[PDB]
């Protein structure tokens, strides 16, 4: 876990800006660039995988999630859901309805929805936590004071922020070595292929 | 020069180039160059005002 | 400050290594009367070595 | 054992911030950068390795381990765990159960898990002893030291930057030198695929 | 040039630019440069102070 | 046998800093700093190769060595022992476990442990002496000189440290041949593959 003061004092320090009387930069504004970063973070590695088992009827058809990224798994009482969509198609095969941050199934049919999808849970006070591996501090940094480089402070702020993009990777290919040594197999060879 | 209106100046010209917009080693020379001009005027702004008065 | 003599004559060389006031009191004594005089210098600390 | 002491002289003498009464960076600042080095050394190479054999029962389900970097190898009642998940599977194959540092077995069975991982002991006081060998300690340097030139108090900064990743570079060298010496099997020749 | 106003100078401008941001050659260079401007200033601050006494 | 004045006076005289009532550099940094320089020749070539040959009982289980840098053997009662490992294994192969300087047998078996290893014997006071090869002193002070120049004093310091690090490189090429001519065959044919 990491608290976001640990991350607003990083920033604040690199932007030459850790004066508290003064505070260029709104508090206000940096929840945002953090909010803005988690997004980003969550999205590129996948990292909250959630699972929902809902059910669906013809009372309330929709299923609203939270702070969606993604779809990866949707079963209809142990069935397989196969496409997705955004259209509400009146028949035919049978989709998944998307309608930005509510899941329904298009030719609908009573039953239950069980879905794996992506959250964020984004932060709205400084004195949060944010629930994440202490190694992604490095690309939460480096990802927000990108972009916070690119206010024109100063007529050499984008090679400032070529630079942090380098560091960014760095801290990404870190982040990408802790999740393989978490959350994948500890293999050392392949196997044949078996038609 | 002064050393009190040196300070008091040299703290002055770090509050109007704020630090947000600078490198800090950049910012206390500039800021120090500027100090040591408004020493070099404060010198004839007091012989005007011996003189005015 | 009360009568701590601080120099011998005609210069002083103030220093302080203090925060206050001080009020230094030039006097010529002579056979016939005296005098005294009386300056104010203020101390203060460096701002930038502060916090 | 490397002490805290020498390692923040090192960086106080490197960042010409080697001065008792200003300390323009706050050791609490450093001791915090210390521990991401921590992080990042002890997740790259793997340096510590830890075992912990306990037992989950239908009162207590989750195994609270400390500063994890990575599973390599769990055991249920001498039974391999195969894979690796963080989503709470209802049934099907047997998986282990990620939570953020807690672990658990994802379709739950009564039993024990003999889980190897890895951990950090990570330090809070300028006063502890860092137990990682001494030729770490140009690691941990180069690379908090990297950590903090990236604070704009020069124009040319990030040149600097970039002269002490090539120092690390050598650094993290000589350490794989002494893990391999050390870690590592005496051999000179390999043997034949036996298929 | 006086010797111990040059020394309290040079100290003072080490104090002002911050050794932090510096590196050290570049800091005494530009420390001793600005306290020889300094003491050509002091000069005329002499010369002014006895005038307007 | 080196002793230390004299490498003290060589990185005295080459870092401008040969005044006796001056020292910017306090001399436990330098001897630290020759620590260092130790640990990582003795690392790199292998230096000093050191025989321990003691007994391990159940009252007494562990086996403290003293700067350790490497194993390249171990015999348990005239029988070798084949892997290493950190993380105490119940039971199977027979194992070293290797704890930070501390020796012992994983599953423990009563007996004895003959243990071929690398040591430092480290210096601690500016009159002592280094039990090295004379041929070793310019790589110590170029090896140790590279440490120090990287201290902010002057805007063109990398570049020096690169001049000293291609001096060092040479004189890593001195020692290798010295090593060569000690500690090596004096053979001018190789032998024709039996197998």
């Amino acid at each position: 876990m990491i608290e976001v003061s640990e991350v607003i004092a990083k920033v604040r320090e690199r932007l030459n800006d850790n004066e508290v009387g003064n505070y260029e930069i709104l508090d206000s504004v940096l929840v945002e660039n953090i909010n803005q970063a988690l997004l980003k973070i969550c999205l590129e590695f996948r990292l909250k995988k959630a699972i929902t088992r809902s059910l669906i009827t013809e009372e309330e058809r929709f299923l609203t999630l939270n702070n969606l990224l993604g779809i990866e798994s949707v079963k209809l009482d142990k069935k397989e859901i196969e496409s997705r969509n955004t259209i509400e198609k009146d028949t035919g095969e049978l989709e998944l309805l998307i309608l930005s941050d509510r899941i329904s199934v298009t030719p609908f049919k009573i039953g239950e929805l069980e879905v794996v999808y992506y959250t964020y849970e984004e932060i709205r006070n400084i004195l949060e936590t944010i629930k994440l591996p202490k190694i992604c501090l490095d690309v939460l940094v480096y990802s927000v004071l990108c972009n916070l480089l690119e206010i024109p402070n100063n007529e050499t702020n984008f090679s400032v922020l070529a630079n942090y993009k380098q560091l960014l990777k760095l801290a990404k290919d870190n982040l990408t070595n802790y999740l393989s040594l978490m959350y994948s197999k500890n293999i050392h060879f392949s196997k044949v292929v078996r038609v | 020069m002064d050393t009190t209106r040196f300070i008091r100046n040299f703290i002055l010209f770090k509050d109007a180039l704020q630090k947000q917009n600078f490198n800090n080693k950049d910012l206390n020379t500039t800021s120090m160059q500027a100090a040591l001009q408004s020493e070099q005027l404060a010198l004839s702004e007091e012989s005007q005002y011996l003189q005015s008065e | 400050e009360a009568n701590e003599q601080i120099a011998s004559g005609s210069v002083c060389l103030f220093r302080s290594d203090k925060v206050r006031k001080h009020t230094i009191t030039f006097k010529a004594i002579n056979t016939k009367t005296s005098l005294s005089k009386n300056i104010t210098i203020s101390v203060i600390a460096n701002k930038l070595k502060e916090r």
